[PDB]
């Protein structure tokens, strides 16, 4: 009963093991696009202030 | 008269009756013994190091 404990806690191990990867990217480049975005925004508006 | 006795007891145990029941030799089951204690240990140990894991 332990080894089939061991196939069910390594097959559990293995399917998470993946999952982490594209939710941390995910979250980077996002983070990254809203950084980005914001910093685009106000430079925009700071040109056209300019221009203005 | 030791050898009357013996001759006796020899014919009153293979007269004797016994229920179907295994039973080994008996010499070597106290080594069975030490070697299925061994068996356990070792069983356990690995149970222990399953269980760590």
């Amino acid at each position: 009963k332990k080894r089939q404990r061991m196939i069910e806690v390594q097959d559990e191990l293995l399917r998470l093991e993946p999952q982490l990867k594209q939710l941390q990217t995910k979250y980077d480049e996002l983070k990254e696009r809203k950084s980005s975005l914001r910093n685009a925004a106000y430079f925009l508006s700071n040109l056209k202030q300019l221009y203005q | 008269h030791l050898n009357f006795l013996k001759k006796r007891l020899l014919q009153q145990c293979e007269t004797l009756k016994v229920p179907p029941k295994k039973m080994e030799d008996l010499t070597n089951v106290s080594s069975l013994l030490n070697m299925e204690r061994a068996r356990d240990k070792a069983n356990e140990e690995g149970l222990a190091l399953l269980q760590e894991e």
